[PDB]
RNA sequence: GCGCUGACUGGGGCCUGUAGAGCACUGAUAGGGCUAGGGGGCCCACCAGCCUACCAAACCCUGUCAAACUCCGAAGGGUCC
RNA sequence: GCGGUCGCCUCCUAAAAGGUAACGGAGGCGCCCAAAGGUCCCCUCAGGCGGGACGGAAAUCCGCCGGAGAGCGCAAGGGUAGAAGGGGGCCUGACUGCGAGGCCUGCAAGCCGAGCAGGGGCGAAAGCCGGGCCUAGUGAACCGGUGGUCCCGUGUGGAAGG
RNA sequence: AAUCCCCCGUGCCCAUAGCGGCGUGGAACCACCCGUUCCCAUUCCGAACACGGAAGUGAAACGCGCCAGCGCCGAUGGUACUGGGCGGGCGACCGCCUGGGAGAGUAGGUCGGUGCGGGGGA
RNA sequence: CGCGGGGUGGAGCAGCCCGGUAGCUCGUCGGGCUCAUAACCCGAAGGUCGUCGGUUCAAAUCCGGCCCCCGCAACCA
RNA sequence: CGCGGGGUGGAGCAGCCCGGUAGCUCGUCGGGCUCAUAACCCGAAGGUCGUCGGUUCAAAUCCGGCCCCCGCAACCA
C-alpha cells in the first residue's frame, strides 16, 4: 500500500461559548482562516486565534454579509 | 495651447451638425471626444531593452509625451516571454495634446500611407469606440527616415461618450476620418 | 460495459442500503417502465443483459432509456490472499438502486410487447420488479 | 546557510539567517545590542 | 505633465503638395512633407488620376473595329 | 463592476480607524464645501457637528477648512471631549482635508 | 480535609455540518435541443465550400449520482449560567 | 520470512463539540524569501464578447460585461479583494529585558498572547512592528567546538581547567 | 425643539434592500463642470489624486419613484430523518409507539427598513 | 501482481539524474569512381519519444494509471 | 573545518626558478602530394595566463586577501 499517513488532530475550534467568563488572556477560539472575527476586546494571534483582551464575558455576533463575530463585552 | 483647429472644428462645425443628425435634448449627450490610447506591441524587444528605449525616444516626438512601458502579465512559452520583461509601449493622450496628436494623423500620417482608399467602416467595437492599426513610424511628419533602425507600428485607440457606434461614426467622419465607405 | 469515464476517486466505500430511492422515481420519458422493488446494487453487466434482452425483443426498434448508471467502484481482492495490504482492487461498476426507482423504461411500441419486454428485462436483475404505465401522478414535474 | 551576525565592540553575536549567495555582500544591517542600545551589526563566522 | 524627460511641444509649420498647415503644435516647428494628402492631393478630392478599367472594355473597342 | 476604488479606499481607511476605539471625527469634503462630524460607534450617534454651509463663511476653501478646523474644537473641547482619531475616508491626508485638521488644533487632537 | 459542588434532570444562551436532501461549486451522468470545431464525404486545391446516421465542448430544457461535492440541514451531542 | 512501513503537514474514514482504529482511500514536508520582512500610500482578479500592424488559443492596447471561480513561493484544507492579493516610498521589531492569562496535554514538549521597560522603524495621526495568510520544513539529553562575560581558580598571586 | 417633505453625512440590519426597464430631480445640497497658477500629482495621461474656481448640465453619477423578466425571501400542509421506547425479516433491510422534525417543491412575499447628526423647507 | 530495469527515426543504441535543443553506427535516397556491382568519395531525407491523465511558463525528461519487454523471487509447509 | 596545490585558448597542460617566449599536441579551416581520405608538409586562428589588491620598470612569477574544482589528513555528540 502506497497510504498510511496522517497527521495530529489539532484540536482546533471554540473554546469559551457565548455566557461564559473569561480573563484577559483567556483564548476564545482556536481556528485555521479566520472563521470567526476578533470584535470587541478581542485580540488574534498571528495563528488567527483569537482571545479575550480584557475579563469580562462572551458573545457572538452573525453579521451576515460581515461574517461571524466574537466579543468579550465587558463587566470589569 | 489651447487653439488648435481640430478642437476648433469640433464646436463649431460637428458639434451642431451632429445635433440636427440625432437630435439631442441635452447638451452633454452629445458625443464628446476623450482619451486617444496609443499602444506598441513589442515583442520585437524579448531580451533586449536597447531596443525598447529607441521606440520610446520615437513615440513621445510624434505624440509629444513619454510613454510607459507595460509589462508581461503572464509567462508564456512558445514564444519566450516570462512573467516580467518590458513587451510593450503604451501612451495616453487625453484632451488637447489629443487634438493636435490626432489632427496631424490625418492631415499628414494617413495621406502617407502607401496605398490607402479608406480607414476600416467596421472596427467599431460596437459600443462607440474606434481602434486601428499602422503599420509603420515613418508616416508621422516627426519622423527623418533617418533615424530609424528599423520598422515597427503601433495600435490606436480612440475612446467616444457616444453610447452607439452608429453615432459614433457620424463624429469620426465629421471630424474628417477618411473611411472607405 | 457502462463506465463513467474520468473519475476523481477510484476504490469507494461501500455505505449501506437504508435508503428509500432519492428519486427517482415516477417515470419521465417513455410509455412503461420497470421500477425496482429492492434495493441492491446492479452491475454494469447486469444493466448491459437486460437492455440487449430488450431491443432484442423488440425486433431493433426499439427505445430503451435505462435511468440507472453504473458510477460506483466494486472493489474485490485478487481471491487465495488474506486480509490486510491494501484494498479490493477494483473488477467493475455498480449502480445503487432502492425500491422506487425507475430503471429501463420504454417508449414506442404496443404494451403487449412493451410489458412483454420488461418482463423479460426484469429476469436480468437480482431483484423483484414491477411494470408500470404511468399516470397523471407520474407528472410530478 | 547557516548565519551568525554580530556587533562593533565586545563581540555579541546575535545570530540570525542568511540562506544563499546573494545577499552575498557583507550581509549586514541595523540592529539592538543587549549592551548599550542600536548599532550598526555585521556579519561573520 | 511631469517636468523634464520631455519633447517640448511648439506651434509648427508644414509643406505638401498642398501649400501649409498651420495647425501643427508638435516638437521640431516647420516640416517637410513628401505629400499632405490632406491639402487636396490624392485620393480625397477623388482624382482617380491615370483612371483605368481597359480589361474587356479595351479588347472590346479594338474589336468593334479591330 | 462592484464596488469602486473610492468605496473601497473609504472602507479601507476607515475600517482600520474603528478598531482604535476612539471617538471618529469624520471628515466629508464636497466641491464647494468641507463638513466635519464627530461620532460614536457602538452608540451610532454623532456629538459635535461643524460644517461651512452651516457658518455660511467662505473665500479659498483651504482657508476655509482649517476654520471649521478651529470651529469643532471650540465647540466640542466645551462637552468634554478631548482625545479623538480622525476618520479621512476617501481623501489623501493633504489640502483642505490637511486643513481642517490642522484647524482641530485648541481640541485634545495628536494630529 | 472541604463540604452541596455529583451523576442525571428542567429552562436559557452559544458551538457543530452528520442523518436526510440538494446540484449553487468539484466531478460523475441519461435523453432531447441549439451550436465551437473535426469524424468526415468531400467540392477546391484562391478565398472556399456544402450536409450531418460519430463525436462533442459550453448553453438550454427534461433525469440522476458522490466518504475525500454542499445552495441546504433535523433529531442529537458539547459547553457555560 | 519476503515485500512494505517507521517522524511531520492536509483531506476523508470520524457517526454535526474534542478525540477516535485497521498492511483503510488519496496527496505532501526534511525547504524557501534582505525581500516573499516592518510600516505608510495607492491599486483589484480570473475569465467571456467586441475592437486593434507585425500577435497566432494565449504577448501589449481600448470597450463593456465579470463578486471572486484569480492570486496568496510548494501539498491539501480553511481562509481572504471592506486583502492576506498587485505596485512604490522610506526602513530591519528575522529587537533586547520580561510576561498577566490561557490553548493543548500522562511526562517532556508544542502553541497563542495582552501589557510594562529599554532603545528604535513607518505614520499627520489613530496607531502598527517581538518575521512570512495559517496549519509541515524537524531532534531530549550526554560529549565536545567557537565568541564573549562577571563567576570558581585545590597553601597564595597567577596559570591549567571549568 | 414638535410633527412632516426633500437633500448631504454617518451607522446599523445584511439581497424582501439586488440586476434590468421606464420615469423623474438641479432653488438648495451633490456631481459633473471651468481651469492647472499654486500645494500635490499620475511606472504615460489633471483619467485618478490635488488645488483655485465657478459660466454651464442634470447627459454621466447619485437621490427618489414605478415595473415581478431575473435574483433574493418563502410558508401551511405532507413527507425524509431521527432522542427515547418496542417489534419484524436468512439477510439487504422494514414496521409501531411517544417526542423533535427538515430538504426540495407549492401558495405566496420583495425591486428596502431604520438610528443619530446636519442644510433647506412646511 | 512480489521487487528491479526498460519501451526513443527502418535495425541496434544514447539522451531521462538536474527541464528548455533529441545524438551515434547501420540502413534509405540523390550524385560521383567503374565496362559493371560492391567497396570507396560528396550530399540529403527520416523520430513525438508505448499510452491516458497530472505538474510547470515549458515534459522524451518530474509525478500517477493502464498495456507490453527483460531479470529476480515464490521459503518453513 | 586543518595542511598543500593551482585552473592560462575549446581540452589537458610548460612559463611558478635568480621578476621578462603569455608554449607544445589533437580537433577545424586555407594550400599542395595523393586515382583517394587519413597519414604528411606549409601557414593560421583562441589566454586581462582561477579572484582582487599589492612590492618592483614591468610580470603568468613574489606577497596578500579570494574561489571553487580537484589533492591530502583527521573528527563526528
Ligand atoms: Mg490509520
Ligand atoms: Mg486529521
Ligand atoms: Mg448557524
Ligand atoms: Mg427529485
Ligand atoms: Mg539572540
Ligand atoms: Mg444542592
Ligand atoms: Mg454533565
Ligand atoms: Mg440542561
Ligand atoms: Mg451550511
Ligand atoms: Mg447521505
Ligand atoms: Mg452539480
Ligand atoms: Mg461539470
Ligand atoms: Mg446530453
Ligand atoms: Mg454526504
Ligand atoms: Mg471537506
Ligand atoms: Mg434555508
Ligand atoms: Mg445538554
Ligand atoms: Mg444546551
Ligand atoms: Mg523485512
Ligand atoms: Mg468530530
Ligand atoms: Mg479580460
Ligand atoms: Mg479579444
Ligand atoms: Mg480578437
Ligand atoms: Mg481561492
Ligand atoms: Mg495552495
Ligand atoms: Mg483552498
Ligand atoms: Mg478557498
Ligand atoms: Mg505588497
Ligand atoms: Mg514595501
Ligand atoms: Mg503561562
Ligand atoms: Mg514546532
Ligand atoms: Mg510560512
Ligand atoms: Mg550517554
Ligand atoms: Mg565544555
Ligand atoms: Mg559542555
Ligand atoms: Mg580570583
Ligand atoms: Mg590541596
Ligand atoms: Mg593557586
Ligand atoms: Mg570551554
Ligand atoms: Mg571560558
Ligand atoms: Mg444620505
Ligand atoms: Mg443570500
Ligand atoms: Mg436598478
Ligand atoms: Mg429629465
Ligand atoms: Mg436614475
Ligand atoms: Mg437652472
Ligand atoms: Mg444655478
Ligand atoms: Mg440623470
Ligand atoms: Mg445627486
Ligand atoms: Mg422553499
Ligand atoms: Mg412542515
Ligand atoms: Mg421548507
Ligand atoms: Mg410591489
Ligand atoms: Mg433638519
Ligand atoms: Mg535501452
Ligand atoms: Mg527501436
Ligand atoms: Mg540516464
Ligand atoms: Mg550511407
Ligand atoms: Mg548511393
Ligand atoms: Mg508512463
Ligand atoms: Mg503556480
Ligand atoms: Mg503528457
Ligand atoms: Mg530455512
Amino acid at each position: 500500500t502506497r497510504n498510511g499517513r496522517d497527521s495530529q488532530a489539532k484540536r482546533l475550534g471554540v473554546k469559551r461559548y457565548e455566557g461564559q467568563v473569561v480573563r484577559a488572556g483567556n483564548i476564545l477560539v482556536r481556528q485555521r482562516g479566520t472563521r470567526f472575527k476578533p470584535g470587541k476586546n478581542v485580540g488574534m494571534g498571528r495563528d488567527f486565534t483569537l482571545f479575550a483582551l480584557v475579563d469580562g464575558v462572551v458573545e457572538f455576533q452573525d453579521r451576515g454579509r460581515l461574517g461571524r463575530y466574537v466579543h468579550v463585552r465587558p463587566l470589569a | 495651447p489651447l487653439d488648435v483647429a481640430l478642437k476648433r472644428k469640433y464646436y463649431e462645425e460637428v458639434r451642431p451638425e451632429l445635433i440636427r443628425r440625432f437630435g439631442y435634448q441635452n447638451v452633454w449627450e452629445v458625443p464628446r471626444l476623450e482619451k486617444v490610447v496609443i499602444n506598441q506591441g513589442l515583442g520585437e524587444a524579448k531580451e533586449d531593452a536597447r531596443i525598447l528605449e529607441k521606440a520610446a525616444q520615437e513615440l513621445a516626438l510624434i505624440t509629444g509625451q513619454k510613454p510607459a512601458v507595460t509589462r508581461a502579465k503572464k509567462s508564456i512559452s512558445n514564444f519566450k516571454l516570462r512573467k516580467g520583461m518590458p513587451i510593450g509601449l503604451r501612451v495616453t493622450l487625453r484632451r488637447d495634446r489629443m487634438w493636435i496628436f490626432l489632427e496631424k494623423l490625418l492631415n499628414v500620417a494617413l495621406p502617407r500611407i502607401r496605398d490607402f482608399r479608406g480607414l476600416n467602416p467596421n472596427s467599431f467595437d460596437g459600443r462607440g469606440n474606434y481602434n486601428l492599426g499602422l503599420r509603420e513610424q515613418l508616416i508621422f511628419p516627426e519622423i527623418t527616415y533617418d533615424m530609424v533602425d528599423a520598422l515597427r507600428g503601433m495600435d490606436i485607440a480612440v475612446v467616444t461618450t457616444a453610447e452607439t457606434d452608429e453615432e459614433a461614426r457620424a463624429l469620426l467622419e465629421l471630424l474628417g476620418f477618411p473611411f472607405r465607405k | 460495459m457502462l463506465m463513467p469515464r474520468r473519475m476523481k476517486y477510484r476504490k469507494q466505500q461501500r455505505g449501506r442500503l437504508k435508503g428509500a430511492t432519492k428519486g427517482g422515481d415516477y417515470v419521465a420519458f417513455g410509455d412503461y417502465g420497470l421500477v425496482a422493488l429492492e434495493p441492491a446494487w446492479i452491475t454494469a453487466q447486469q444493466i448491459e443483459a437486460a437492455r440487449v434482452a430488450m431491443v432484442r425483443h423488440f425486433r431493433r426498434g426499439g427505445k430503451i432509456f435505462i435511468r440507472i448508471f453504473p458510477d460506483k467502484p466494486y472493489t474485490k481482492k485478487p481471491l487465495e490472499v488474506r486480509m490486510g495490504k491494501g484494498k479490493g482492487n477494483v473488477e467493475g461498476y455498480v449502480a445503487v438502486v432502492k425500491p422506487g426507482r425507475v430503471m429501463f423504461e420504454v417508449a414506442g411500441v404496443t404494451e403487449e410487447q412493451a410489458m412483454e419486454a420488461l418482463r423479460i428485462a426484469g429476469h436480468k436483475l437480482p431483484i423483484k420488479t414491477k411494470i408500470v404505465r404511468r399516470d397523471a401522478y407520474d407528472e410530478a414535474q | 546557510l547557516l548565519l551568525e551576525c554580530t556587533e562593533c565592540k565586545r563581540r555579541n553575536y546575535a545570530t540570525e539567517k542568511n540562506k544563499r549567495n546573494t545577499p552575498n555582500k557583507l550581509e549586514l544591517r541595523k540592529y539592538c545590542p543587549w549592551c548599550r542600545k542600536h548599532t550598526v551589526h555585521r556579519e561573520v563566522k | 505633465m511631469k517636468e523634464g524627460i520631455h519633447p517640448k511641444l511648439v506651434p509648427a509649420r508644414i509643406i505638401c503638395g498642398c501649400g501649409n498647415v498651420i495647425e501643427t503644435y508638435s516638437t521640431k516647428p516647420e516640416i517637410y512633407v513628401e505629400v499632405c494628402s490632406k491639402c487636396h492631393p490624392f485620393y480625397t478630392g477623388q482624382q482617380r488620376f491615370v483612371d483605368t478599367e481597359g480589361r474587356v472594355e479595351r479588347f472590346q473597342r479594338r474589336y468593334g473595329d479591330s | 463592476a462592484r464596488l469602486t476604488a473610492y468605496e473601497r479606499r473609504k472602507f479601507r481607511v476607515r475600517n482600520r480607524i474603528k478598531r482604535t476605539g476612539r471617538l471618529r471625527l469624520s471628515v466629508f469634503r464636497s466641491l464647494k464645501h468641507i463638513y466635519a462630524q464627530i461620532i460614536d460607534d457602538e452608540k451610532g450617534v454623532t456629538l459635535v457637528s461643524a460644517s461651512s454651509l452651516a457658518l455660511k463663511l467662505k473665500g479659498n476653501k483651504t482657508e476655509v477648512a482649517r476654520q471649521v478646523g478651529r470651529a469643532l474644537a471650540e465647540k466640542a473641547l466645551a462637552l468634554g471631549i478631548k482625545q479623538v482619531a480622525f476618520d479621512r475616508g476617501p481623501y489623501k491626508y493633504h489640502g483642505r482635508v490637511k486643513a481642517l485638521a490642522e484647524g482641530a488644533r485648541e481640541g485634545g487632537l495628536e494630529f
